[PDB]
């Protein structure tokens, strides 16, 4: 889902 | 600079609002949620008109037909959905994807749908039988968004690889492959109303309009947080000539598109503002937010 966030990169 | 000032707020999704897209014909917008339903609504009052409903997971992205009769839905259910607007039926489900359904469009003609998917690839659709015409081998990560041309000419594709693509719609064929510096995972993108440029959100807080046949960056339009989200922009052109974009941070915000300040910032959401949309004829912006929030509010400007 769009709604839901990408884990940003470490 | 423009006046935009809240309206209404509009209510009852019950989940993360994801996309708001106004009717071409201006009367509605429609709005799709992680609730795994469309509403339309009324443009100019907010007024709720209706429930969309059928798929089984929630839906990513909505987009109308040219002659605003028609919708296609986007939806983790690894499928897309084209539905008659005024009847509410079904016409088509589209199957073919192997992933989440994460963006779509339909060309102006409306003849043709384009997806874009968590498996990678992007998919050229007839809207009439349904049937997939071609797939696209586009990305090496997942699809954050496709868009055509003016004419329908072109596709352009977006994805946390990093790169934004260019295809030629009658034939296939990657006729560019856009590339900046550190590749950092592209959110969204789409072209401007000439199809001249590319604007190309990316999740370090940035937004740039692009000469995408020379490979040439215009414009940077930054001050909004966006690092997590695949956050829809857009460029106003009812009044002034604005950029409009969601943000992390619960705004919307508006630049000056050649200056590139920012002019001003909307204010009253409580969660990330996922969507923003501009009318086609007047000074208008729907914007919806998360979760925490999932309302839609649309905003009215007198320029």
């Amino acid at each position: 889902m769009r709604t839901e966030p990408r884990p940003p990169a470490p | 600079k423009p006046n935009y000032a809240l309206k209404f707020t509009l209510a009852g999704h019950t989940k993360a609002v994801s996309s708001v897209k106004f009717s071409p014909n201006g009367e509605w917008l429609a709005s799709s949620s992680a609730d795994k339903l469309i509403k339309i609504w009324g443009a100019y009052d907010g007024k709720f008109e209706k429930t969309i409903s059928g798929h089984k997971l929630g839906i990513s992205d909505v987009a109308w037909s040219s002659d605003s009769n028609l919708l296609v839905s986007a939806s983790d259910d690894k499928t897309l959905k084209i539905w008659d607007v005024s009847s509410g039926k079904c016409l088509k489900t589209l199957k073919g994807h192997s992933n989440y359904v994460f963006c779509c469009n339909f060309n102006p003609q409306s003849n043709l749908i384009v997806s874009g998917s968590f498996d990678e690839s992007v998919r050229i659709w007839d809207v009439k039988t349904g049937k997939c015409l071609k797939t696209l081998p586009a990305h090496s990560d997942p699809v954050s968004a496709v868009h055509f041309n003016r004419d329908g000419s072109l596709i352009v594709s977006s994805s946390y690889d990093g790169l934004c693509r260019i295809w030629d719609t009658a034939s296939g064929q990657c006729l560019k492959t856009l590339i900046d510096d550190d590749n950092p995972p592209v959110s969204f993108v789409k072209f401007s109303p000439n199809g001249k440029y590319i604007l190309a959100a990316t999740l370090d807080n940035t937004l740039k309009l692009w000469d995408y046949s020379k490979g040439k960056c215009l414009k940077t339009y930054t001050g909004h947080k966006n690092e997590k989200y695949c956050i829809f922009a857009n460029f106003s052109v009812t009044g002034g000539k604005w950029i409009v974009s969601g943000s992390e941070d619960n705004l919307v915000y508006i630049w000056n598109l050649q200056t590139k300040e920012i002019v001003q910032k909307l204010q009253g959401h409580t969660d990330v503002v996922i969507s923003t949309a501009c009318h086609p004829t007047e000074n208008i912006i729907a914007s919806a937010a998360l979760e925490n929030d999932k309302t839609i509010k649309l905003w009215k400007s007198d320029c």
